[PDB]
């Protein structure tokens, strides 16, 4: 399989139906932890919509065709294809120094390490412990304290680059981006305690009141997913999954549209393959 | 010995009734169970010598179980049970045979093997020594509750190979209708049904079977079919036309229209218009989805829609399912809370009073209020239009208290006791499949009984689109005032443009940030001040009122809602927030 | 005895496990084209490091109370000649979805029912006679003989079973509840069965995980003969079904 | 279980704000205090915390019956909060100097943290003052 990490460019809003709470158009959430997620029935639909609309020529296996081929898309992935649910890995929160800081709990990092190991990736460093920050962090006022939103946290910086937090930051910077965002992500990555993480992702989501209130995910969010593999490209035979995954990786465009309200520019995202 | 007690029962009660897709199916299932019970009872009463204890057979909907005081020689006793079992089995077989023949359709194969293994009978005599009713009843009930543990069933035959039914998932489809997918084919039996003998018809060919008895690719078992074609079963009592779930939500609009037009009534009661259609035309759609008679049927539906749009009669797409069962019935009937030597009389008195209450409940609940699927003894189950839910709940509780509890006060061991019941209502969108609504309603009803050892509480819930619910649990009385009374008062104030609902959203936003993980903010002063401030801010001034009287209404109204008392007795803060949210939702789904 | 350990409220029936295990084998040996030695010997569902057993229905309720057998003095239509009854009268509500002492249940099997406190997520399986890749995620390990250590004895049912008559061993005869299941004879005296489950293939009715059967030693058998002829041994009616793993029984 | 740090601070802000509102209502000119507590956030927005609190100090009146006593009470109350709320950012200075003097010898980051802290306190102080005083 192949981990492909989605990053948002404009606020993303997937319809979750209706509610009798405060927000009148919430976003889909995990059924038992309230972490946001994107339904596969929408991710795959959007990717197919991108494919059915794109037009270019790729080279897979031996021959060469154009991804607009109705048969190719109809067979490879869906009319039932040889080719999960979206998960949240980073989240932005306002800070007094640095404008914004990314925060992730140890539980999400453990889930991430579990998810990657199927693909064979071996990070090689133990995930960072809770309440830690990189060596060159720029969010610290008075040394031992950071102020996210209007609250104060206590965090200890990693003395040397050998530590877990610095290694995770470096690996994320290198793998996640193919310059400013790369330079920043290696410095501003905080790891708050698990319990405090749930509060941010529940009471820190944009709510634009157009009378009723909608809800969107903040821009600059980082999400990850898994894509696994198992006529025009029939070839001698499908050598393991090397055919379908090759087609998928070759064809994946750089900009995709997800969620509703797309007529007013919402829901644009960037797709990259690990 | 020569004197014996008795207790008859039919096993499948909840699951069997739950397996329904249309309200007609649920009504038919309840009716079938009641009919078998009454058949057994009538056979016993009119042949041997005996007197019934629990259910007054004269009632309309007897429960699944009943007792009696039968006197016979012990040697012959075992025979009677066999007679009753045989009679009930024969009645079931007869009803099935009548249902198949009613439509004059050649019977498929496998019916006799899918209708004669889906029920159970049981009974447990006990010696009676006419000196301690308590001991004999306790022994009988314990033995009856233990005997049911030995569930014996017969395995399905090897012929079982099918595609289920879209109602059950445990039987072979013995019916079908050919959808639009294929114009016509015998391959449907070959591939789609994967079976040999399931009689089917073509989507275009509707002569033998009318629309009511199937739709699209709707599979049905033997029982599912028997439970829908009962209109031709030939039983006089059955009501031929039963309102559907969609129709119930239209109870108010039709009533409002009739007061303005007279001629329109003739079609309204004719049952000649598709009920779910008018909802489609509301959402800017065409009638091509549902093929109909077209003998001006679509014309009549369009006329009704145009008339209702013209008269400005707004209707909502939500309905409500409410059920309630008496609490602590086992202790009450067991004599643990009755005078030392007056249980035998108390049984008959309570049975008579419960029969009277059942008749009263049947009489009061009618259109446009709702329909009573079945109401007998303590139990109950019906549909309510969302614009009359609270009035109905209060009326039922008050009538129960006035007709069953207070009259029996003399028998109670201590005058401070009371006999009450808990209730649970779940709102849902008409599009939602009915089985999930019923199961959720049962769950909320069973949960509301767990508020405290005293019970005497009710629960309301809303079934969201995703599939989760938000509930509120409250006592029936909060300092000599029904809680539903306060809910109705708030709803009426909000609907009449006299109090904006901005004091619910603001309060939700403000008090969420202080709630712990489970939810308990235990500082009274802060919350009381917040409630007072926001409520007094929320009021509005009517164009008729002056600038001097407004300061009197603004103060008197806040003394009626009694928000502080609701908060004190709310057993939590998130419960109070959910209570307010559900009140706002109900107020929204009404006209306002 | 390679006991797999899969990762993600009801533990699926053994029928689904067979299909998943078989399907994985073919995905790596596509040339095989047109498995017969695959036999299951138990399915467990532990969300906790200790394996978890279902709560037997013979025990009724925060704590559990033990039932006892008593020949009734009533006239009824029950098939069994005896029925369970609590020793002392009280409010008896049968536990539903209860999970027996995750490891202390052995005391329950052994007869030590002192305090079966129990609650009011990964799957495990037992395999043999096949080789599969060493790695819903799943993993494969090895083990030698590990299992639940063991004139009448009960018979737990830790996995759904599919009999022939429906609720009694095919050897057992309805005439007098007499027969011999898997050589070791017996006679039926009582039972406690939960709501049957329904489970191309032909649907069947299954005894739920938690059923308890009571029997009496039919004849003269060696303690070893009986002690090993049933314990952890799949008890069913059809040999084909026995392989699939229907009827995991304890003694 | 223990409460998240995101709420252990709000549960303190609200309590302190309510106590301050009651203490204000106690005095003989509660109306003036209620009026004054509704202007400081706007002044902070328009000018800045240092100038706002210098001006507040300017109008302080010694006697407890004078219309300006409210400003002195506000000075003292907002001095108490800054000792505890920032968790030691500006505690070391207030111990031996007037608050305004300290509030002009800080860098930019401490200045912005103190500004946010004061605005967060006042959003609750004025919220309770609007209620408990009519
Ligand atoms: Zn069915």
């Amino acid at each position: 399989a192949r981990p492909f990490f989605i990053i948002c460019e404009t606020p993303l809003h997937c319809g979750s139906g209706n509610d009798i709470g405060n927000v009148d158009l919430p976003i889909q959430r995990e059924r038992h932890t309230d972490f946001p997620k994107i339904e596969a029935s929408s991710l795959k639909g959007g990717i197919r919509e991108a494919f059915e609309e794109a037009d270019k020529d790729i080279k897979v296996g031996s021959l060469t065709i154009n991804i607009s081929d109705k048969s190719t898309i109809s067979l490879a992935f869906g009319p039932a294809g040889a080719l999960t649910d979206a998960r949240i890995l980073l989240f932005p929160v306002k800070s007094m120094k640095g404008v914004f800081a990314w925060v992730t709990c140890p539980q999400v990092l453990e889930r991430f390490k579990s998810d990657l190991n199927l693909c064979g990736v071996n990070l090689g460093f133990e995930m960072p412990q809770a309440n830690t920050a990189p060596k060159d962090c720029s969010l610290f006022i008075n040394g031992n304290k950071i102020v996210l939103e209007e609250y104060t946290f206590e965090i200890a910086r990693d003395r040397d680059e050998s530590g877990n937090c610095t290694s995770l930051a470096n690996w994320l910077s290198e793998n996640l981006f193919l310059q400013f965002w790369k330079e920043k992500i290696k410095k501003d990555i905080v790891v708050i305690s698990d319990d405090e993480f749930r509060d941010f992702v529940t009471l820190s989501t944009e709510v634009i009141t157009r009378l009723f209130t909608e809800e969107y995910l903040p821009t600059d969010t980082v999400l990850y997913s898994l894509a696994l593999t198992t006529g025009i490209f029939k070839q001698d035979s499908a050598n393991e999954e090397d055919m379908v995954m090759e087609f998928f990786t070759t064809g994946l465009p750089e900009i995709i549209q997800l969620g509703g309200n797309a007529t007013i520019g919402k829901g644009i995202a960037r797709v990259k393959i690990l | 010995e020569n004197k014996f007690l008795f207790l008859f029962t039919i096993t499948p009660v909840q699951s069997f009734i739950n397996q329904a897709r249309k309200a007609q199916d649920l009504y038919a299932g309840s009716f079938m169970l009641s009919h078998f019970s009454k058949a057994a009872a009538n056979k016993l009463k009119m042949e041997f010598d005996c007197e019934i204890i629990f259910p007054d057979i004269a009632n309309n909907s007897i429960p699944n179980r009943f007792a009696a005081v039968v006197n016979v020689n012990e040697n012959e006793a075992q025979a009677v049970g066999d007679s009753l079992q045989k009679a009930v089995e024969a009645e079931i077989k007869r009803i099935g045979d009548s249902v198949i023949n009613g439509l004059k359709i050649n019977k498929p194969n496998g019916f006799d093997e899918q209708l004669s293994s889906y029920f159970t009978v049981s009974y447990l005599f006990v010696p009676y020594n006419e000196d301690d009713y308590k001991q004999c009843y306790s022994e009988l009930e314990s033995l009856m509750g233990a005997i049911k543990s030995v569930r014996a069933f017969s395995q399905y035959p090897d012929s079982e190979r099918g595609r289920k039914c879209s109602i059950c998932g445990e039987r072979n489809v013995k019916f079908y209708r050919m959808a639009e997918n294929e114009k016509d084919i015998e391959r449907i039996k070959k591939l789609k049904l994967f079976s040999n003998d399931v009689y089917a018809v073509k989507n275009s060919d509707y002569r033998e079977l009318g629309p009511r008895y199937l739709q699209a690719g709707e599979g049905l078992c033997g029982v599912c079919f028997t439970k829908r074609g009962l209109d031709r079963a030939g039983i006089p009592e059955y009501k031929a036309k039963f309102p559907s779930t969609s129709k119930i939500a239209l109870f108010d609009a039709f009533k409002q229209l009739r007061e303005k037009r007279g001629d329109l009534g003739t079609i309204i009661d004719s049952d000649n218009y598709e009920p779910q259609g008018i909802f489609a035309l509301k959402n800017n759609k065409n009638l091509d989805d549902f093929p109909e008679l077209s003998e001006m049927e679509k014309k009549n539906t369009r006329e009704l829609y145009e008339a209702m749009e013209d008269y400005k009669i707004s209707y909502s797409p939500y309905y409500a399912v409410m059920l309630f069962d008496g609490d602590s019935m086992g202790e009450w009937l067991s004599g643990n809370k009755i005078k030392d030597e007056k249980l035998k009389e108390f049984h008959k008195e309570l049975t008579k009073k419960l029969g009277e209450f059942a008749n009263a409940v049947r009489d009061t609940i009618k259109e446009p209020l709702g329909v009573t699927v079945y109401a007998g003894g303590e139990d109950f189950l019906g549909f309510f239009n969302i614009k009359y839910l609270l009035e109905g709940m209060k009326h039922l509780r008050n009538k129960f208290n006035e007709l069953v509890n207070l009259p029996l006060k003399d028998f109670y061991a201590d005058n401070t006791y009371n006999m009450t019941f808990s209730a649970g209502a779940v709102i849902a969108h008409i599009k939602t499949p009915l089985s999930e609504v019923l199961n959720w309603a049962r769950k909320v009803e069973q949960e509301a009984k767990d508020i405290d050892d005293t019970k005497d509480a009710f629960a309301i819930a809303v079934l969201k689109h995703s599939g989760e619910i938000e509930k509120t649990v409250f006592k029936w009385r909060v300092n000599d005032t029904y809680t539903t009374d306060l809910m109705s008062k708030i709803v009426t104030e909000i609907n009449n443009d006299r109090l904006s609902n901005t004091f619910i959203k603001k309060l939700n936003q403000e008090l969420i940030k202080l709630l712990d993980k489970d939810g308990n903010y235990r500082d009274d002063n802060i919350i009381k001040a917040e409630i007072k401030r926001l409520l007094m801010r929320s009021f509005m001034k009517t164009k008729d009122e002056d600038e001097d009287a407004f300061k009197k209404r603004k103060a008197e109204t806040a003394k009626e809602l009694q928000l502080h008392n609701l908060l004190i007795h709310s057993n939590g803060v998130r419960n109070f927030l959910n209570f307010l949210n559900i009140t706002d939702f109900i107020a929204r789904q009404a006209k306002g | 005895m390679k006991r797999i350990t899969i990762n993600a409220i009801s533990l699926p029936y053994p029928s689904m496990i067979y299909g998943v295990l078989r399907s994985l084998y073919f995905s790596h040996n596509i040339s095989m084209l047109k498995t017969r030695n695959l036999k299951i010997k138990g399915i467990y569902l532990k969300r906790a490091s200790d394996l978890l057993f279902p709560v037997p229905m013979d025990c009724v309720v925060e704590k559990l109370i033990p039932l006892m057998p008593v020949k009734a003095q009533c006239i009824s239509n029950c098939k069994t000649s005896a029925v369970l009854r609590p020793e002392k009268g009280e409010q008896i509500e049968s536990a539903e979805d209860g999970w027996i002492d995750k490891a202390a249940m052995e005391e329950y099997l052994n007869g030590i029912y002192e305090n079966m406190s129990y609650s009011k997520t990964t799957i495990v399986v037992d395999i043999d006679g096949l080789e599969i890749p060493d790695a819903a995620s799943f993993k494969a390990i090895d083990i030698d003989e590990t299992s639940i250590l063991q004139e009448k004895i009960k018979l737990y049912i830790a996995t759904p079973a599919i009999f022939k008559k429906g609720w009694l061993p095919q050897t057992i005869d309805d005439r007098d509840l007499e027969g011999e299941i898997n050589g070791i004879g017996l006679k039926l005296i009582t039972a406690a069965i939960g709501r049957p489950l329904y489970v191309p293939k032909p649907m069947k009715r299954a005894v739920p995980a938690g059923s308890v059967y009571y029997f009496e030693i039919h004849g003269q058998y060696s303690n070893e003969q009986i002690i090993n002829a049933l314990h952890d041994k799949a008890i069913s009616d059809r040999e084909q079904d026995r392989q699939q793993g229907f009827g995991i029984a304890y003694v | 279980n223990n409460l998240t740090i995101q709420k252990s601070i709000e549960r303190q802000r609200a309590a302190f704000a309510y106590k301050c509102a009651e203490a204000g209502k106690s005095i003989t000119k509660s109306k003036e205090y209620k009026a004054y507590v509704k202007n400081i956030p706007m002044l902070i927005k328009t000018n800045g915390i240092g100038a706002t609190f210098a001006f507040v100090k300017a109008k302080s009146e010694a006697d407890v019956d004078k219309s300006g006593y409210a400003y002195k009470l506000i000075y003292e109350q907002t001095t108490e909060w800054l000792k505890q709320e920032p968790k030691g950012l500006i505690y070391e200075k207030l111990n031996n100097t007037d608050m305004v003097k300290a509030l002009v010898e800080l860098d930019s980051d401490k200045y912005r943290a103190v500004t946010n802290e004061v605005l967060a306190l006042f959003v609750w102080l004025k919220r309770f003052a609007e209620g408990l005083i009519e």
